[PDB]
């Protein structure tokens, strides 16, 4: 299984044309602030292709 | 005046544009810069 290729799975808004976003900030999917700490409702925005 | 810096957070975890005129050539980069509180040059 090759996991070197990634794709962003969450983002607060859609990308504008030809916009590139490489930030790895933890996406807060809930009402609880993550403060850079992963956990419940606090996900890494990138995910590997299988 | 020598340059401009553009971005959203103007710090790391994201990219930010930097344009700087040295003395004979303008350098433009988009690295994930960690800018200082009061950035400036040391001429
Ligand atoms: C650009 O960054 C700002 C920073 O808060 C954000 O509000 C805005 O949604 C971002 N632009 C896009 C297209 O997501």
């Amino acid at each position: 299984g090759n996991y070197n290729y990634l794709y962003r799975l969450f983002r607060k808004s859609n990308l504008k044309p030809f916009e590139r976003d490489i930030s790895t900030e933890i996406y807060q999917a809930g009402s609880t602030p993550c403060n850079g700490v992963e956990g419940f409702n606090c996900y890494f925005p990138l995910q590997s292709y299988g | 005046i020598r340059g401009w810096i553009f971005g959203t957070t103007l710090d790391s975890k994201t990219q930010s544009l930097l344009i700087v005129n040295n003395a004979t050539n303008v350098v433009i980069k988009v690295c994930e810069f960690q800018f200082c509180n009061d950035p400036f040059l040391g001429v």
